[PDB]
C-alpha cells in the first residue's frame, strides 16, 4: 500500500499532550504517487466537517462516503507510515486541482 | 481567485484551529 | 513580528530548529500560518534537497519534501537569517512538482 494523489486517507493524530483527542483524521493527498512511495511522506490537506466559509475551505467533491471541506492552507507533508495511513475514499480531479491551485498561490 | 482576494475574506469568525499539529516518525517539524 | 518569505526562522520542536518560509508575507500575517521547509546539515543527496544560498549564519540543505504549514506564533517563530530569491524559487519549484 501507498497513498495515491486524490485519495482521502485516515491518518493517526497522536499528540502526547494538548486538549485535542487522539484518533484518526481524514485528509486529502495532493502529492504525486511516486513521491509518496519513494520518500515515505505524503503531502496532505486536512479534511473537516466544520464549514465556516473560510476562504481556503475547498468543498469535497466526487466522493463515495466523504463530506465536508478541505483546508488548503493547512497543507502538510506527513509520514504516512508512522501515522498508519489508510485510503478510504477519493475525490474528483478538479477537487485536487482547486486545492493545489490554492497552495501554489500561497507559496507564490 | 487572487491570494489577496482570498486573504481578504479571512475573519475572526472564519478561521480554523490547526489540524494534525503533532509530529510523527520522520517528520522534522 | 511576522515571518517573511525567504526568512530562515527557528521553530520549537517536539518528540529549536531552522526552517525556510516559502509562504507569502500577507498570508503569514493574516492566517497565522507559515508554510515552511526544514533545513538540515545532513546532505544525503536526496532529489528533493535544495542547497541553502545567500545567507549569513545558515548552512545545509532545505528539504522540500518535508514542507509543512504550521502556526508560527505557537511555535515561537523567530527570524535569524534569510536566503536569496533564487533559493526560494527553487524550493517552491520542487514543491509544486511534488503536488502536481
Amino acid at each position: 500500500y501507498c497513498p495515491a494523489r486524490g485519495d482521502v486517507i485516515l491518518l493517526d493524530f497522536n499528540p502526547q499532550s494538548g486538549h485535542e483527542q487522539a484518533g484518526k483524521r481524514p485528509a486529502l493527498v495532493v502529492s504525486d504517487d511516486l513521491f509518496n512511495q519513494v520518500t515515505g511522506f505524503a503531502v496532505v490537506c486536512p479534511i473537516t466537517n466544520q464549514i465556516k466559509g473560510y476562504p481556503f475551505e475547498v468543498p469535497v467533491d466526487g466522493t463515495t462516503k466523504t463530506t465536508g471541506v478541505i483546508l488548503a492552507d493547512q497543507v502538510k507533508s506527513l509520514d504516512w507510515k508512522a501515522r498508519a495511513a489508510r485510503t478510504v475514499d477519493s475525490v474528483s480531479g478538479e477537487t485536487v486541482t482547486t486545492v493545489v491551485d490554492m497552495v501554489s498561490k500561497i507559496i507564490k | 481567485p487572487t491570494l489577496e482576494e482570498l486573504l481578504g475574506q479571512c475573519t475572526a469568525e472564519n478561521r480554523h484551529h490547526e489540524y494534525l499539529c503533532d509530529s510523527q516518525g520522520k517528520e522534522m517539524l
